RNA sequence: GGGGCGUCAGUAUUCAAUUGUCAGAGGUGAAAUUCUUGGAUUUAUUGAAGACUAACAACUGCGAAAGCAUUCGCCAAGGAUGUUUUCAUUAAUCAGGAACGUAAACUAUUAGGGAUCGGACGGCGUUUAUUUUUGACCCGUUCGGCACCUUACGAUAGGAGUAUGGU
């Protein structure tokens, strides 16, 4: 009610929403829905055209509203945007992140998690990091409370994990990699092939991070959309 | 239903009701907690959060988004990792005045090793 | 300015749900303390299931939930029930003015025997210093292994945060309890409502 | 900073004098074609420049500047609780004010210097000793403007209050505005105050003390005249006009004596109600407020059995 | 999760830059110092630096002790087990000496059992396994070791008041 400021500090307020226009967002190819939202960006003119900012921004959106399935209430993906059309905003994959609620919801006591990081490069020369997490399977019809794998057994599990993710992510392009990440084929094959060393309760890939994209090609970027 | 992303920074000293678009870049409207209460003691209070959420929901319904995805956080580096009263009271007032809520997530900065 | 009213009256589009994982020794106690939990969460409008096969508590917002902070209350409730707070206290977080906090104290002492001594010093002789802290701060303190889980009002959360850090940093909790008793005596009379109280502690 | 002409009998307004000055914001301007200009600053660079020089004064941002009508003195006020008077012709310094507790906001010269500060106080200092002659309290926020009369001080507690210097106690207070109050202008001929602030309203006040003093004077004149004509009617025995004048003068200890006399006159008219036909006539021709006031005295006379 | 050297990450904090900002922010029981229209706190994205390695994390593991928790590589060393392995007293103990280095504050067996981890062996079986390896789970035997409980087999190791007279 009473102000607090110093002498001559409140400038005359200008309306900031005259200079703002909306832009619908379309998702790339392998996701089920395409219209995902709307972004309020500044009005374009000379001295910083707004398409530079639209090339700069990224979005973070969950997978439930993309696949229309609430099985994926976790695994928030990130979408860069590099292209613009008329009242449109075409996007591309940038990363895939869990929610910290599920990261707390997976860790139990008296069982081992095994973490593995790889820096793998796809055939389209995108470098990316894959962070996989894998919790140890408590075998039914057992009595002992702690399902501890030995340390050498953990090292063998991590070696097989990095071998699987390298051999099944080095061969495909980025669109096929996202199409394999969506129903979690990688974690299923790690679960299938590590059970001769120590059975694992659940293998997920908890993070995907795209580090460098050396190409801007509208041909493949529009072949997505 | 145009989903805007509401960052609610609920600390013990002041609450920040902040509304952005889906990007995170362009702030639509923010009302801090202390600009609605004359007392710095009661700056972080459920009444302050209720007033801030009512003003933010009024501005965003004048702009016509009428749907929010709410991300709640607190001081998380060496802080408390728990939201103050501002989070509960702001979410209550925000959905009590219109504003179909979408996805709720508590995105607190959790250090892997701080000090 | 500080009191909070109960919610009088579909505010959810995406059907929210949360999960937490517990071990077997908690699976027994949760299996025979669960109907109290699902009774109060049905009074709040949130469906709460328990899975003894995988070992998972789930909450999910139903069609007829109207309080939107109820999902945060329920998420904190299943976090504390996983972290072995007793069931009436975990259900006491569902009131309006309560909040929980977890204080990680294992990072504060490099040594091990010194850490065990300082944790037992925080717990006190026959629990008397711990329940004295609970009385003076209106909190529920549970010295939980490497962590300390406290509940209560936000003021009490801040004071027990300060007391737990100062107990781990070799200041005695009896000294801190004397400090809090002096602060209570000074805040009793509002004739000394705004001075610097450092001349008394 | 700049100097504009005001051409009243035209629509022509020009900004024909401009001053570059220093690198920060010109905070305040003072004026003794005009003589010259003294400009203050957001930084510590105070300057003085002629119309068709710099100096260091304080540590923080300075606030206000004021000239004497003869142009021999000049004082500057700032946030580091010092007020500085210096020689205005040369680059010399005449001294320093010792300090106003938190930070001084406005100075004023009397045609005696006035300092309004960042605390809820206001002081009157001299040239001779450079000490405060007077100190005043009573505000609830900053004061931010002190104006000479023909003194007044605004506040930041939305109240503007006037008082006098030789007495030193508060004369009057004024409570029109909304949230804040910033500045005060004055009519130079008569005493008219123009108060404005962060709120958009500007209020113009005029002095009425001379008018209400004249009204109270003529009221006491009429009072002593009609009180003596009441005593005259009592001494003469004109009970009628005595009773009318007593009901007008509203004091009843004589009205009761007139009523006891008129109901015991020892020679009553036979048709009359109270003995006198003229008192019957005025009791018939009483107004509503006089009837109600007479009833409010009648209950008090009816209490006494005498 | 023994040590050294390199390497790889992870957040968080600080600092800086780019935008959207647009009136406070920060502390406290209240305040104040301070930062704040050249835009603080906040929102997003990058970059650098230094630190540390959450949750897993234990009535556990390793090291003689202080101590030791990110991945991978290299370098020696060490423990226990097994062997169809060797010299046959080399050994035990410590005078002298030698290497590693803000705190305190409630305190010949015991006789087995239940857990625990490190081997080695055995196996009715569930899951790897498209079937053999092999591993996970369950069980038994055997050495070895941190700790629990029971039993001992036993043991054994001046203060407070009140006065009186001096100084």
């Amino acid at each position: 009610r009473l102000s607090k400021g110093k002498k001559g500090l409140k400038k005359k307020v200008q309306d900031p929403f005259t200079r703002k226009d909306w832009y619908n967002i379309k998702a790339p190819a392998p996701f089920a829905v395409r219209d995902v939202g709307k972004t309020l960006v500044n009005r374009t003119t000379g001295l910083k055209n707004a398409n530079d900012a639209l090339k700069g921004r990224i979005f973070e959106v969950c997978l439930a509203d993309l696949q229309k399935d609430e099985d994926h209430a976790f695994r928030k993906i990130k979408l860069r945007v590099d292209e613009v059309q008329g009242k449109n905003c075409l996007t591309n994959f940038h990363g895939l992140d869990f929610t910290t609620d599920k990261l707390r919801s997976l860790v139990r006591k008296w069982q081992t998690l095994i973490e593995a990081n790889v820096t793998v490069t796809t055939t389209d020369h995108y470098l990316l990091r894959l962070f996989a997490i894998a919790f140890t399977k408590r075998r039914p019809n057992q009595i002992k409370k702690t399902t501890y794998a030995q340390s050498s057994q953990i090292r063998a599990i991590r070696r097989k994990m990095v071998e699987i993710i390298q051999r099944e992510a080095a061969s495909c392009t980025l669109h096929q990699l996202v199409s394999k990440l969506i129903p979690e084929v990688i974690g299923r094959e790690i679960e299938k092939a590590t059970q001769g060393i120590y059975p694992l309760q659940n293998v997920h890939i908890r993070k995907v991070k795209l580090l460098k994209q050396p190409k801007f090609d509208l041909g493949a970027l529009m072949a997505l959309h | 239903l145009v989903f805007g992303v509401a960052r609610i920074f609920a600390s013990f000293n002041d609450t920040f009701v902040h509304v952005t678009d889906l990007s995170g870049r362009e702030t639509i409207c923010r009302v801090t907690g202390g600009m609605k209460v004359k007392a710095d003691r009661d700056e972080s209070s459920p009444y302050a959060a209720m007033l801030a959420a009512q003003d933010v929901a009024a501005r965003c319904k004048e702009l016509g988004i009428t749907a929010l995805h709410i991300k709640i956080r607190a001081t998380g580096g060496n802080g408390t990792k728990t939201p103050g009263p501002g989070a509960q009271s702001a979410l209550r007032a925000l959905a009590r005045s219109g504003m179909k809520i979408g996805r709720i997530e508590d995105v607190t900065p959790t250090p892997s090793d701080s000090t | 300015k500080w009191k909070i009213e109960p919610f009088l009256p579909g505010p959810f589009l995406e059907e929210s749900s949360f999960m937490t994982l517990f071990p077997k020794y908690r699976e027994r106690y949760l299996k025979d303390c669960w109907p109290l939990v699902t009774k109060a969460l049905e009074k709040h409008g949130i469906a709460a299931t328990l899975d003894i096969v995988e070992g998972s508590m789930t909450v999910k917002t139903t069609r007829k939930t109207y309080d939107p902070a109820a999902i945060l209350k329920a998420r904190d409730l299943i976090k504390l029930l996983a972290r072995s707070v007793p069931a009436p206290q975990a259900l006491k977080i569902l009131e309006d003015g309560m909040a929980c906090d977890i204080i990680k104290i294992r990072s504060m002492v490099r040594n091990k025997e010194r850490f065990v001594k300082r944790r037992q010093r925080l717990l006190g002789q026959n629990g008397t210093t711990l329940k004295a802290l609970e009385l003076l701060t209106q909190t529920y303190i549970l010295v939980h292994g490497n962590t300390v889980s406290v509940m209560g009002g936000y003021k009490g959360l801040k004071e027990v945060r300060r007391v737990v850090e100062d107990t781990m940093n070799n200041i005695h909790p009896i000294y801190l309890i004397k400090e809090l008793m002096i602060k209570r005596e000074l805040a009793k009379d509002p004739a000394l409502a705004h001075e610097d109280w450092s001349r008394y502690l | 900073a700049r100097l504009w002409r005001v051409d009243p009998a035209n629509n022509s307004y020009t900004c024909y004098a401009v001053f570059t000055g220093h690198l920060e914001s010109v905070g305040a301007v003072a004026l003794p074609p005009p003589a010259f200009l003294i400009s203050g600053s957001q930084d510590r660079f105070v300057q003085k420049r002629d119309i068709p020089l710099r100096r260091l004064a304080h540590d923080k941002d300075i606030n206000a500047l004021d000239i004497s009508p003869n142009g021999k003195l000049f004082a500057s006020a700032s946030q580091d609780k010092t007020v500085k008077i210096w020689d205005v012709e040369k680059l010399e310094v005449q001294g320093i004010l010792r300090g106003h507790k938190r930070g001084v906001w406005t100075v004023r010269f009397a045609p005696v210097v006035l300092t309004g500060s960042g605390d809820k106080t206001i002081k009157l200092w001299n040239l001779s000793d450079y000490t405060c002659i007077r100190t005043f309290e009573g505000h609830s926020h900053n004061v931010l403007k002190v104006v000479w009369l023909h003194f007044a001080s605004a506040g930041a507690d939305t109240l503007v209050k006037v008082w006098d210097a030789n007495t030193g106690e508060t004369e009057c207070t004024l409570d029109n505005h909304e949230d804040r109050l910033w500045t005060l202008a004055v009519h130079s001929k008569t005493n008219i105050l123009a108060s404005a602030g962060s709120d958009s309203k500007v209020t113009f006040w005029r002095d009425t003390t001379a008018e209400t003093q004249a009204a109270a004077a003529q009221a006491a004149l009429k009072l002593v005249e009609q009180e003596q004509t009441l005593e005259n009617y009592i001494h003469a025995g004109a009970y009628r006009d005595a009773i009318v004048l007593a009901l007008q003068l509203n004091h009843p200890g004589r009205l009761l004596n007139l009523f006891t006399n008129v109901v015991t006159t020892r020679n009553p008219d036979p048709d009359s109600l109270t003995g006198l036909k003229a008192v019957d006539d005025v009791l018939a021709k009483l107004s509503d407020e006089q009837i109600f006031q007479l009833l409010l005295r009648l209950r008090d006379w009816n209490t006494n059995a005498r």
